[PDB]
């Protein structure tokens, strides 16, 4: 779940760079990626709200 | 001393030019926090990825 | 504001599919295919779907495709709340809420109020009005097979403590504009004044409703298809002059913001969706789109699609925030549960009908305090709702 | 069968929409490209500020003042006065890397003016300069210089 | 400003106030919209030159930049109220410039008249007499050349608009001379560097390559000044210069579209399509209609694609 979370965040540092290198392509796979990891378990309710 | 050895690294290595300033291969790499940082940067250049 | 998680569940509420949600304060009620109120109540007891809290009704034979409510508070004489809902035939029965806190038993009045030669319209996109003394009459669109919009000011007070007398009457027809004749889709009114209708060609017309007054339109965004462009639903911000526009692409959906005045597409919201598997272009969701809906401020808009995902569409700069996936296994108790369709297939990404905001204080079941809750229903007659994080 | 196919087309085919157009080069130069160019916006070096009446002056009398420092307000040049004006693009903390931060604490970051022309641009324009009256050849950074017309 | 009748606090600070109102707007996205409040506050603007009392320079400069929004957008012709500010010369008071005043020989009076009227050089002009003929330091307080070194820029800046827009010489003189003179009295804060760089190195090679080159001095980073270097590829032809000069840009600040944009270009005119075209999306999408270019090129470089194929209808990339 760290290594999914982790490579959340990875996805999001890379699309910013992947925009600013200027691979249209190449950030819509990041956020295609983006899209389908963040569900369910791996980003689940904090509970202490 | 060893900060100017690194940045003799990190002239070669083309992330930084040779006047001491940011080039596009140091911008990337900047948005990366990771420690593995410079394998990574190097993993966007060609359609490889595409 | 970032992420909702699940603060109540229901599952298997209408024989039929659940076409539509009506929520409020009070209650919230779901129509469907086979015709039927089911009032759901909102305050809940701790860790506990209801069921039982939702008394049914029989409406009709045929089925029910949309409903809405309405609150308000004219004087102390009688605290307002009405329904009315829209069926496939197209007849638009009023419902009058008469509640107790004991008992429950809201019984409704036989509410023909209309004669039999209005009724050559028919009745398909209802909305409520909420008129803060800008205009006394409590405001209510609806649409027809001729693309008209009447109105039905419903005041059982005195002077134009308060004698009983309820009534219908008529502000002003707002026809179709557009030639030639046109099936009129969807419309809704705003908090400003500023009335927009839309047609099933996407185009939508700039209007207000009072004055019979037809203003300007803009041309579609691609429209060479069959089913080119139809407009589902035309949303605005309820302090500001924008206006989301959600309609529809051969396959595809379509969300895109304008504003009153000019009428000029800054941007349309959407993100690197599924399409030709490789070589993506710009859409809002990758199937159908529905029903869209505002927060109460007016910044975080939740559109509901057709392949099981709501989207988190971020109004001030057009960028989503975040995906809520919608499966069949979301339903909690485990008879209730429809995971494949009578006629075979998998309901892992069903048809989500209408997503509709509750504000500060309408939703409690469960660790909310003044919160922005919400509400949803999909294809397998399912019925959920959602919560912000904390509140405060 | 006696419609679907045989009736022509209404609208026309992409594959008999090659009589479209031809793109000549020349608008109809230098200026043609770059109608972008432009000097920054126009400064406000003056400033209305408004002061009190006296003792227990509740907002009643006033006089005015004016101000002056490194620069226009902006995080594209520097702006590292915390006092800047805040654009319509960032979030609450991430947004992005490309607008300049804040100030740094404790640490002396060099930069003195030292005057009240001598040694303002000490080393700034003077260490950038080389032929003809202080006409500067080269970008600086690289080295490579300019070309007049006459090369084509 | 239903409370406070004439003050000049509040009824000043309501044109500061509600001038970037328009501005935000515009460099978001909406503008029709926007431009109401910038055509309906001016004549409030001149409603409180002589109620509040209060004509000042700054005010001057807050509807020469409230103007400037019927200038670098020149698609609100048809509302365009500004027929109606000679009267505001009548209503404050009449300083009048000495320098400025020899180029071009056009009064404060003396535009209504002029050799067919049209619309956009209305406004041109409406922006010109505006920002040139505003009073002077009259009780207003000022340290060493803030009154006229600053001044200058607001000349030069706006005849410098004035020529980039309608192409008249004139107009160009008295902003060579402004930043000239401007120069002459100040020549450390790093704003007269660019000007005078832009405007006389239109008439050839590098008279004026001093002061373009030079900027970066005090200002410590770039924006246009870098970007129009890019001219050199036709106003005296090296190519890689046009590349090598933008890799500084691109590699510091590639966030804004302006050096994808003039890469893109570059790209362009040597051979590729395909690259260019590329850049030229991800500068459009970068901008979102910021730059004029950004989406004319795009437009343009899809066009060009299409010439001699005629892909088919039933995809639904194209």
């Amino acid at each position: 779940v760290r290594v999914i979370t982790w490579l959340d965040e990875i996805c999001r540092e890379v699309k910013t760079a992947s925009i600013i290198i200027g691979n249209s392509t190449l950030h819509m796979k990041m956020s295609r990626a983006q899209e389908l990891i963040k569900r369910d378990i791996v980003f689940a309710a904090s509970l202490y709200l | 001393p060893d900060y100017e050895k690194r940045l003799a690294v990190l002239k070669d290595t083309e992330f930084i030019d040779q006047n001491h300033n940011v080039l596009l291969k140091g911008r990337v790499a900047c948005e990366i926090n990771s420690g593995y940082e410079l394998v990574l940067t190097e993993l966007i250049l060609d359609n490889f990825l595409g | 504001s970032k992420v909702f998680i699940a603060t109540a569940n229901a599952g298997k509420a209408h024989d039929a599919d659940i076409f539509s949600v009506s929520a409020c304060n009070s209650f919230t009620v779901s129509c469907s295919g086979d015709g039927y109120l089911k009032v759901w109540d909102n305050k809940l007891l701790d860790n506990e779907n209801p069921k039982d809290k939702s008394y049914s009704h029989f409406v009709h034979k045929s089925g029910l495709h949309h409903v809405d409510v309405l609150q308000a508070i004219e004087r102390d004489a009688f605290e307002l709340c009405l329904v009315a809902t829209t069926s496939f035939s197209g007849d638009l029965l009023f419902y009058r809420i008469t509640r107790e806190d004991e008992t429950k038993k809201v019984i409704f009045e036989k509410l023909d109020l209309l004669d039999s030669d209005m009724k050559k319209h028919s009745f398909w996109a209802l909305k409520w009005g909420a008129s803060n003394d800008r205009l006394l009459s409590h405001r209510l669109v609806a649409t027809d097979v001729k693309g008209t919009t009447y109105i039905w000011k419903f005041h059982p007070f005195a002077d134009e403590t308060l004698n009983w007398s309820p009534t219908l009457e008529l502000q002003g027809t707002v026809e179709s504009p557009m030639t030639p004749s046109q099936f009129a889709t969807s419309v809704d009114i705003s908090e400003r004044g500023l009335i927009a209708t839309g047609f099933n060609n996407g185009t939508v017309q700039i209007s207000e409703l009072s004055t019979l007054r037809p203003l300007y339109n803009f041309e579609s965004q691609h429209s060479m298809i069959n089913n080119s462009n139809s407009i589902r639903s035309v949303k605005f911000s309820p302090q500001g002059s924008l206006l989301a526009i959600a309609h529809d692409s051969n396959s595809f959906g379509c969300i895109t913001l304008y504003e009153t005045e000019f009428g000029e597409r800054i941007g349309s919201l959407s993100v690197p969706t599924h399409s030709s598997q490789a070589s993506l272009g710009e859409f809002a969701h990758s199937s159908w789109v529905m029903s869209l809906s505002f927060n109460d401020s007016g910044e975080t808009l939740c559109s509901a699609g057709w392949d099981g995902k709501l989207r988190f569409w971020d109004v001030k700069t057009k960028e989503r925030i975040t995906t809520l996936n919608m499966h069949c296994d979301d339903i909690e108790i485990e008879e209730d549960i429809l995971a494949v369709d009578e006629h075979g297939d998998s309901l892992a990404e069903p048809g989500v009908f209408d997503v509709k905001f509750l504000k500060k204080g309408w939703r409690s079941g469960m660790g909310a305090d003044l919160n922005e809750s919400l509400c949803c229903v999909c294809l397998d007659r399912s019925i959920r709702w959602f919560r912000e994080a904390g509140g405060k | 069968i006696k419609d679907r196919f045989l009736r022509p087309s209404n609208a026309l085919p992409w594959s008999l929409l090659d009589m479209v157009q031809d793109v000549p080069h020349t608008s109809s130069g230098k200026l043609d490209y770059k109608e972008l160019l432009k000097v920054p916006d126009p400064i406000n070096r003056t400033s209305y500020q408004f002061k009190r009446t006296g003792l227990e002056g509740k907002i009643s009398g006033y006089k005015e003042e004016v101000d002056l420092k490194e620069v226009a307000n902006a995080n594209a040049s520097n702006s590292l006065s915390i006092t800047r004006s805040i654009n319509h693009n960032q979030n609450s903390v991430r947004g992005s890397t490309a607008q300049l931060p804040f100030t740094p604490g404790g640490i002396p970051m060099k930069s003195v003016k030292t005057d009240s022309g001598s040694s303002t641009m000490a080393n700034a324009t003077k260490l950038l300069h080389k032929d003809g009256q202080g006409l500067f050849d080269i970008p600086e950074g690289m080295n490579r210089g300019i070309k007049p017309m006459d090369a084509e | 400003c239903q409370e406070a009748a004439t003050e000049e606090s509040f009824q000043i600070g309501l044109v500061e106030v509600l001038m970037r109102c328009s501005l935000d707007l515009y460099s978001q996205g909406f503008l029709l919209k926007s431009v109401s409040i910038a055509k309906d506050t001016i004549e409030r603007i001149k409603i409180i030159i002589s109620e509040l009392k209060c004509e000042n320079q700054q005010v001057w400069i807050y509807l020469s930049q409230v103007l400037r929004l019927f200038i670098w957008i020149e698609s609100k012709v048809d509302t365009l109220p500004v027929e109606s500010l000679v009267s505001i010369f009548e209503n404050s008071q009449f300083s009048g410039s000495e320098e400025i005043d020899s180029v071009d020989n056009i009064k404060i009076d003396t535009l209504l008249d002029s050799t067919t009227d049209d619309n956009v050089s209305i406004a041109c002009k409406f922006l010109i007499l505006a920002s040139k003929y505003s009073v002077s330091d009259q009780k207003f307080t000022d340290i060493a050349g803030t009154v006229r070194a600053s001044y200058w820029y607001n000349i030069g800046i706006s005849e410098l608009t004035a020529f980039i827009t309608l192409k008249e010489p004139q107009y160009r003189d008295a902003a060579i001379f402004a930043f000239k003179k401007s120069i002459q009295l100040q020549s450390n804060t790093s704003e007269t560097w660019i000007g005078l760089g832009i405007a006389t190195m239109d008439i050839n090679f590098r008279v004026s390559q001093h002061c373009f080159i030079k900027a970066t001095a005090l200002e410590p980073k770039a924006t246009n000044t870098w970007f129009n270097l890019a001219m050199l590829g036709l106003k005296k032809k090296d190519t890689e210069f046009a590349q090598q000069v933008l890799n500084k840009l691109q590699s510091l600040a590639p966030q804004d579209s302006s050096p994808w944009l003039g890469m893109a270009l570059i790209l362009e005119e040597q051979g590729d399509i395909i690259g260019s075209s590329k850049l030229f999306a991800h500068s459009f999408i970068l901008s979102n209609g910021r730059s004029k270019a950004a989406q004319f090129m795009y437009a343009k470089n899809v066009l060009e694609n299409h010439i001699n194929n005629g892909d088919d209808e039933r995809d639904i990339e194209t």
